[PDB]
């Protein structure tokens, strides 16, 4: 089976300046698209999913934001293990797990979800 | 054929056309003169900045369009930004001066 | 121009060795290296440092491969 | 005020040499290994051509080893691999470098045609190379011994010269030598040598080359560059993503060719670094150094040596120099654009002038981001993600939303060969079903669009400016006049002018003949009821208006003697026009001048709404007309066969004379062609006599004949479609054809298209057809290369100043070519502004005072009086330095008022000249190029050099001298004239300077020199216009005159006191400095010069901005020759501001650059 | 006013400065700065600004006068706050 | 991103390791399917429809 894997890399790479043979003398490299790029029709929604979750998080109890924005990476460096969040908030551990569950619960009823749900397709 | 926003080529951040919305229209030297013969200074700038080679402005545009603000925040085309590095990667020092 | 020509042309001036001249050079090569070996052997620091490095070999701070590759016989 | 450090808005661009210290600033590591990626894992090997330590991470915000993947960590270097975690984008910005073992010569400065390293040293190329490949030593600062500085020695000689002087004498070989030569070279000291040598020895062979070199040398000291720097010690590497190694499908790889070139340099450099620690014999390391020199050269500019080939592939590798070109004019070939599209175009006559039919589907995709926003702006979509799914679902409500975004939002339309500015026009979009673009039929003429499969492209003005730019500048209805000749480009085309010609027509006895109708309204009532015929002589009470008051419409009502059709058409004519404008027969000729007068009398808006109604009514009544074309419509004269036999008889007699030796074979062929040429003219105006009028009809009496109502006649007489030259090929015989070599065949095509052609005739008809398709194919190319050369000499020319303030202007007359007026005065002078007061046939009386814009009222007030000449301010005389005053230019535009500040008349002049270039034919389109290129003709006439009595001196020595002798001044002028060319000067007559000493063509270069700037600018315009005016092409002299201004852009100094003696330079720079000298500085040390005529491509070659020159000129030479000067490009101009992506210094951007050029050089 | 600009270019003579002034006004309305000065027949901010030029009530002079007025209205609101930055003393 | 992961925990969707790459009918064109062919590399088991 290694023959396939062997045979793959044995081919020397191809001159990206190969003329492709059109009337415009188009070269090969002129046709390889950028797949590392985020399309503006997407980056637009990313700037919108932002304002979406920010409005939905001001619809929670104040310490539910600081416990949710801490469990996910939102508007803070890194995400925090729920125990690390517990040390920040005196009463720790299982107490935080319910603050986590109930916040997703207030947002899951079709009144706050109506905006967020349309980011899934 | 039509195309609002599509795919872009890796080496020159210019509209390339594969799957989905196709390649854009080519806006050549002669079409540029037309805008120069008109006063179309802005129509020209956006035509060769935000609407093509400007990797940053093109999405600052698309976001601004949907936001409802018909502004362009230009920046520099990649064709010329690459020519910096191409001239600079010869023995030639090419800079941008003053302020 | 083109370097192939001027390299070909540059070394074409060099004359082939006689089957005897091969030994003349290998002898002169023998002398020079042996000459420095006699000069290396006259240096006290070269003796003490070779002893410095063997007191490192017997204390397991290196291996016999890191210092020598063999003696005469 | 604080200075600055970081990033604000840059102005200007400086180019220079790069010190090895400079080159290491850009590098973020030395590439040390020829490795690319790993081979199993496709990660980049460290210290390789691709590397994460040197260049950047492969994927965004992820360290290469992986210990630091989180987006939290940013400005952190992983402790394992020297990689900071940022975007993969920096693999597109960050450069590297390589430390070269041995010095390496920069191919560009060694080999670009004038060797910079060469003449900076005053050393020949075949010597520098001989030193570079280690074939021969060169001395360096040889000192007081036996050898000069630049002296060149061989192996044996260096040895013999070493034994005599050990030290105190230095000679090297290889790149280290040439580096030392430039290093030890002193520029200021060599300057002081070239300055004393210039003054000591007086010789034209001595101080002609002396001045040519020293201008670069002291430009180099002032440049700041260092001569050692043309020898490369450090070679910078291009960021990898700009020469990437991307994978394809099937797991195969592709990479830029640079990687083969960069790999080789590294390998040979590393191998050389080894060969030094191995202490190899010099024979090897010399060969290695030569290869490192070769390897670098093939990387920077492959092609100037033996051209290395790429790996396993025969094709050569694309070097860095070729990254810039890729041959001529390679940075400005075009760029693909977002928010655009195209499809086939079709009619749509229902359209108002300012709109166009846009498919439901194209308008959907094109305005997608507007719809997305406008959808959730109103709340029809919760968020953008669903908004997409809505317009993807094409819900019924998105269509109603699309109308909202579409309304006041113009779009741009562009057709294939964009010749003049009218090739892109902005329309208001009309949502249409189907996949076709609907195009207003009147704007067809501007675009040159048929509907035989032609396509147009669309563009969306995104920003608010572009929407207003498209609305106020590029709109369909804002450009109704051609900018090449103030006449309307929005003429009725064909289908419509047939309609109006059919309306405004009259037949002898028709239904309604003689009744009297209260007004035009009851005249349409008489026609639509079947009572009155469209063409019947009929008196109707009409009211016309005339604004003869001080801006007020005086009304007048009468019983005008017209027809029923012209009555109904009057219902469209707007307000202050005379009923006489429609009282005639209204062909395409008369129908456009009708449109013109509406603009010059009533203004823009009433003209736009007029042209619409002329098309609507034209189409309608053309369709009511039932005009067709059947086989019996092409009426052959009954006398055709008669004419043929008669000329067929004459030729049989010319043959009879040739047999008997009465006439020559050359005469026979010539004399036979003439009787056939005559017979074709006879058949021609025989069929046109019959065709035109033979409609014999009857009114209450016997007979009476009039212009025919046959279908195919009306098509031509009106001017809709068809031409008498073409009609002649249908009924009458079709011409004499030309056999391939250029002869015209002595037996013409007797038959026509209504009959058949036979094998032989059609076969001969073929060559004309195929050479027709080829000639018209090639002359479409030559034109396009002309408009390039023309905008390249113009482009940067902009109406800058308001009024330069001059009385200088050219004297304008009607051309009056031999017979009678080949061009009136009123046309040549309309729209221009007068230089001084013009006077009646008698004086004391100003008729138009000083600089007034001669428009239609003034031109008539001129044409009322007998004024036969008017001095007019012209662009070639506008005293504005750097541009053209609005006054001296004129008025013309697609709008009727004097040119506005900032318009880029340079382009729109060049466009207007090369747009009709397709339609020309010594003579023809190359005859235009010959003039604009200033090309001297082969066998010229010589002009009288200096005034005075002339005489002949010496005898025949191959040249027969002519000695002129002025009355007062010096007489030493003697000219060597080849006396085998028949002369015309009277040998004892006083000759005025600039007279005919021989005859034949003349060089413009003389005209400018002898007769002056005003004479050469006259010679061009009247000579190029003869090409256009022959083909029926109206181009205002204005445009040719701006091109001429660029041709004589330069001058040569005669006297001095400030700068050089002979240099060529812009009158703009010179005049700006001798005006700076009449006061200030010296009392007047100012220099005199002499205007220099350059051909357009020679004049275009001289551009300050090197970025502009690197566009169309050879990019290597421009870049090198500018980098040695340390030249600063200030932008300022058009071409470069496009290349760098900012506002044009014209139009809407003119206000921006004017606000920028003033903040610069101020505080 | 949507069919042609000729009525507007009469009020500002350039044709080029009209595009720059009418665009500067179009921003004042689209980026919800201001409300129109003429009744809007559904016309977008592209044209409403152009109507305001033909109506003669907007030009570059009138705009700069209103703007330099707004510089002093917002400066008098921030007034009693920025003088409290006598902490630089 | 942070926010997208918060969206994953609210509506509880098992974020896929796989991306949609189906062959889909080009936009605008429409017709009837009249043939399907499947060529499978030797060694892969011929699927159901194949
Ligand atoms: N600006 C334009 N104005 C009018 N027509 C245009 C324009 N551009 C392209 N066409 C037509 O579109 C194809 C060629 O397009 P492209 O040159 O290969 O470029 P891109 O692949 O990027 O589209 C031809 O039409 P057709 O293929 O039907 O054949 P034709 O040239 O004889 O008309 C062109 O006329
Ligand atoms: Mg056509
Ligand atoms: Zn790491
Ligand atoms: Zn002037």
């Amino acid at each position: 089976d290694k023959i396939r894997k062997v045979l793959k890399i044995a081919k020397e790479p191809i001159s990206m300046e190969t003329p492709i043979g059109d009337d415009e003398d188009s070269h090969l490299g002129d046709f390889i698209e950028d797949t590392t790029l985020e399309l503006p029709l997407d980056s637009a929604t990313t700037e919108s999913l932002r304002a979406a979750t920010h409005d939905v998080l001001a619809g929670l109890t104040a310490r539910e934001a600081k416990v949710l924005r801490m469990r996910f990476g939102i508007d803070m460096n890194t995400d925090y293990t729920l125990e690390e969040v517990g040390k920040q908030f005196d009463v720790t551990r299982e107490r935080i797990r319910q603050i986590e569950a109930k916040a997703l619960r207030k947002l899951r009823h079709p009144s706050r979800s109506e905006v967020l749900r349309s980011f899934l397709d | 054929h039509a195309r609002s926003t599509g795919s872009y080529s890796l080496v020159t951040q210019q509209p390339l056309g594969g799957k989905a919305q196709f390649g854009g229209q080519r806006f050549g030297e002669m079409e540029v003169w037309a805008l120069e013969a008109y006063g179309a200074a802005y129509t020209l700038q956006e035509m060769l900045t935000v609407k093509s080679d400007d990797v940053n402005g093109r999405t600052k545009m698309y976001k601004n369009i949907v936001d409802g603000n018909h502004q362009m925040e230009p920046g520099m085309p990649e064709s010329f930004n690459v020519l910096l590095k191409e001239i600079r990667s010869l023995g030639i020092n090419i800079e941008l001066e003053d302020e | 121009t083109d370097p192939v020509r001027m390299y070909m042309r540059e070394m074409g001036t060099v004359e082939l060795l006689t089957r005897e001249g091969e030994i003349d050079i290998a002898k002169r090569i023998e002398d020079g290296i042996n000459q420095v070996q006699c000069s290396v052997a006259e240096y006290p620091e070269a003796i003490t440092y070779l002893l410095e490095q063997y007191d490192r070999v017997e204390a397991e701070e290196a291996r016999l491969s890191d210092l020598i590759t063999g003696f005469v016989d | 005020l604080k200075a600055q450090t970081k990033t604000e808005e840059f102005d200007a661009i400086k180019i220079a040499l790069a010190s090895p210290d400079m080159i290491r600033s850009w590098s973020f590591g030395e590439v040390k290994k020829p490795e690319t990626i790993n081979y199993r894992t496709f990660k980049p090997e460290r210290d390789g051509l691709f590397c994460a330590r040197i260049f950047g991470p492969v994927k965004d915000y992820e360290c290469l080893c992986g210990k630091y993947k989180r987006l939290k960590h940013r400005g952190v270097i992983c402790e394992k691999c020297g990689v900071e975690v940022t975007q993969t984008k920096v693999r597109r910005e960050r450069m590297g470098h390589i430390e070269l073992a041995s010095p390496t010569a920069h191919i560009w400065f060694l080999k670009s045609l004038p060797s910079r390293i060469g003449l900076l040293l005053d050393m020949p190329l075949r010597d520098i190379e001989r030193v570079l490949y280690f074939e021969s030593y060169v001395v360096i600062e040889g000192g007081m011994t036996n050898l000069e500085r630049q002296q060149i020695l061989t192996e044996e000689q260096y040895l013999d010269a070493l034994e005599e002087f050990g030290d105190e004498f230095d000679a090297k070989m290889g790149a280290e030598a040439i580096q030392a030569l430039l290093k030890s070279m002193d520029l200021e000291q060599e300057c002081e040598q070239l300055r004393e040598e210039l003054n000591e020895t007086n010789s034209e062979t001595k101080r002609k080359k002396l001045t040519k070199r020293i201008k670069l040398l002291e430009a180099f000291v002032q440049s700041g560059n260092k001569p050692e720097w043309m020898i490369l010690t450090v070679l910078p590497v291009l960021p990898p993503d700009l020469r990437p190694l991307v994978p394809l499908d099937g797991g195969r790889f592709a990479t830029s060719d640079l990687n083969d070139l960069y790999r080789r340099v590294i390998n040979r450099n590393n191998r050389l670094k080894r060969l030094l620690d191995l202490a190899a014999p010099d024979i090897i390391v010399r060969n290695e150094k030569r290869m490192l020199q070769e390897a670098v050269d093939a990387l920077l500019d492959n092609g100037r040596r033996g051209r290395a080939i790429t790996g396993s592939n025969k094709r050569p590798l694309k070097s860095l120099a070729d990254m810039i070109k890729g041959r001529f004019r390679q940075n400005l070939l075009g760029k693909r654009v977002d928010y655009s599209g195209r499809s086939v175009i079709t009619v749509g006559p229902y359209l108002r002038l300012h709109q166009c039919g846009l498919p439901k589907k194209m308008a959907l995709e094109l305005f997608k981001p507007f719809i997305y926003g406008k959808l959730e702006l109103r709340g029809l979509a919760t968020t953008i993600k669903a908004a997409k799914k809505m317009v993807e679902r094409e819900e019924a409500v998105v269509w109603d939303i699309l109308d909202e975004v579409i309304r006041e939002h113009p779009v741009l339309l562009n057709r294939a060969p964009t010749l003049h500015r009218l090739g892109i026009q902005a329309f208001e979009p009309v949502l249409i079903e189907g996949k076709a673009i609907q195009l207003h039929p009147l704007v067809c003429a501007a675009y040159n669009a048929d509907f035989d499969g032609d396509q147009m492209a669309v563009h969306v003005p995104l920003t608010l400016e572009a929407q207003l730019e498209a609305r106020a500048l590029m709109m369909s209805t804002n450009n109704i006049l051609s900018p090449a000749n103030g006449e309307p480009i929005i003429v009725p085309s064909q289908d419509v002018v047939l309609g109006l010609y059919y309306m405004t027509r009259d037949c002898v006895n028709a239904k309604g003949e003689g009744m009297v109708l209260t007004g035009p309204k009851e005249a349409e009532r008489l026609y639509r009821s079947g009572l009155a015929s469209l063409h019947a002589r009929v008196k109707v009470r009409i009211t016309e208006y005339e604004k003869d008051a001080n801006g007020e419409l005086v009304a007048k009502t009468s019983l005008k003697d017209t027809t029923v059709g012209r009555a109904i058409l009057w219902m469209i004519v707007p307000k202050g026009l005379p009923y006489s404008i429609v009282n005639q027969a209204l062909g395409k000729k008369a129908i456009s001048k009708m449109l013109n007068t509406c603009y010059r009398i009533l203004g823009l808006k009433p003209t736009v709404i007029f042209a619409d109604q002329i098309m609507y009514t034209g189409f309608a009544y053309a369709a009511r007309s039932g005009a067709s074309v059947g086989i019996d419509d092409m009426v052959i004269p009954e006398k055709k066969h008669e004419i043929i036999s008669e000329a067929e008889a004459e030729v049989a007699e010319i043959q009879e004379q040739f047999q008997s030796g009465l006439v020559t074979a050359g005469e026979r062929y010539n004399k036979v062609i003439d009787i056939w040429a005559a017979a074709n003219d006879r058949v021609s105006k025989a069929m046109m006599d019959n065709l035109q009028t033979e409609t014999v009809i009857n009114r209450d009496g016997q007979e009476e004949k009039q212009v025919s109502f046959n279908s195919i006649y009306m098509m031509a007489d009106s001017g809709a479609r068809g031409s008498a030259a073409q009609i002649r090929q249908l009924a009458g015989m079709r011409g004499l054809m030309a056999k391939p070599d250029g002869s015209i065949i002595e037996t013409p095509i007797t038959a026509n298209f209504r009959e058949g052609l036979n094998v032989l005739q059609y076969f001969i008809s073929t060559h004309g057809a195929r050479k027709g398709l080829a000639d018209t194919a090639l002359k479409t190319a030559n034109s396009g290369y002309l408009t390039r050369r023309l905008v390249d000499v113009a482009q940067d020319l902009v109406v800058t100043e308001d009024d330069c303030g001059t009385h200088e202007g050219i004297m304008m007359t009607p051309v009056i070519e031999g017979g009678d007026v080949k061009e009136p005065l009123r046309d040549r002078v309309l729209g221009r502004v007068t230089a001084e007061d013009v006077l009646k046939p008698g004086t004391a009386d100003i008729l138009v005072p000083r600089n007034t814009l001669l428009h239609e009222q003034w031109c008539d007030l001129l044409e009322e009086n007998s004024v036969d000449a008017v001095k007019v301010r012209s662009v070639v005389s506008c005293d504005t330095d750097f541009g053209v005053c609005a006054h001296c230019y004129g008025r013309d535009l697609a709008r009727g008022h004097i040119i506005n500040k900032g318009e880029a008349i340079g382009v729109i002049a060049a466009q207007s000249i090369g747009e009709p270039g397709t339609q020309l034919t010594t003579g023809g389109l190359p005859r235009v190029a010959d003039l604009f290129e200033a090309r001297r003709p082969k066998e010229p006439a010589i002009l009288a050099e200096i005034s005075g009595i002339v005489s002949f001196g010496k005898e025949t020595k191959g040249k027969r001298r002519l000695v002129i002798t002025p009355v007062d001044g010096s007489d030493p002028y003697e000219e060597m004239i080849p006396k085998w060319r028949q002369l015309n000067v009277f040998e004892g007559e006083r000759v005025e300077r600039g007279d005919v000493i021989s005859d034949g063509p003349e060089a413009p270069h003389d005209i400018l020199r002898l007769r002056g700037v005003h004479a050469v600018t006259r010679y061009i315009v009247n000579e190029v216009q003869d090409v256009y005016r022959l083909q029926g092409v109206k181009i205002n002299d204005k445009h040719i005159e701006v091109i001429v201004r660029q041709m004589l852009r330069k001058a040569t100094i005669v006297n001095a006191g400030s700068s050089d003696f002979l240099e060529g330079e812009q009158v703009e720079y010179s005049r700006v400095k001798i005006a700076n000298r009449e006061l200030e500085a010296n009392g007047k040390v100012g220099a005199t010069y002499s205007r220099d005529l350059l051909g357009i491509t020679k004049a275009s070659l001289a551009t300050e901005s090197f970025i502009s020159a690197a566009s169309f000129q050879e990019t290597t030479r421009v870049l090198t020759e500018a980098a040695v000067a340390g030249k600063r490009d200030e932008l300022r101009g058009l071409k470069e501001n496009v290349i760098v992506g900012r506002l044009i210094p014209a139009g809407t951007g003119y206000a921006y650059h004017q606000d920028r050029m003033r903040r610069r050089a101020a505080g | 006013a949507r069919v042609t600009v000729q009525d507007a270019v009469e009020k500002i003579g350039n044709r080029f400065d009209l595009v720059l002034v009418a665009a500067r006004r179009a921003r004042q309305m689209q980026v919800g700065g201001k409300d129109p000065l003429v009744p809007e027949e559904n016309d977008k901010t592209t044209v409403i600004a152009l109507r305001e030029i033909e109506e003669g009530l907007i030009n570059n002079q009138i705009l700069d006068v209103r703007e330099r007025q707004e510089q002093q209205e917002q400066e008098a609101a921030e007034l009693q706050a920025v003088t409290a930055i006598a902490e630089g003393r | 991103t942070p926010e997208e992961k918060l969206l994953r925990a609210i509506f509880g969707e098992k974020a896929s390791d796989v991306k949609d790459s189906s062959l889909r009918v080009p936009n605008g064109v429409s017709g009837t399917v009249i043939d399907v062919q499947v060529f499978t590399r030797d060694g892969v088991e011929k699927d159901k429809r194949a």
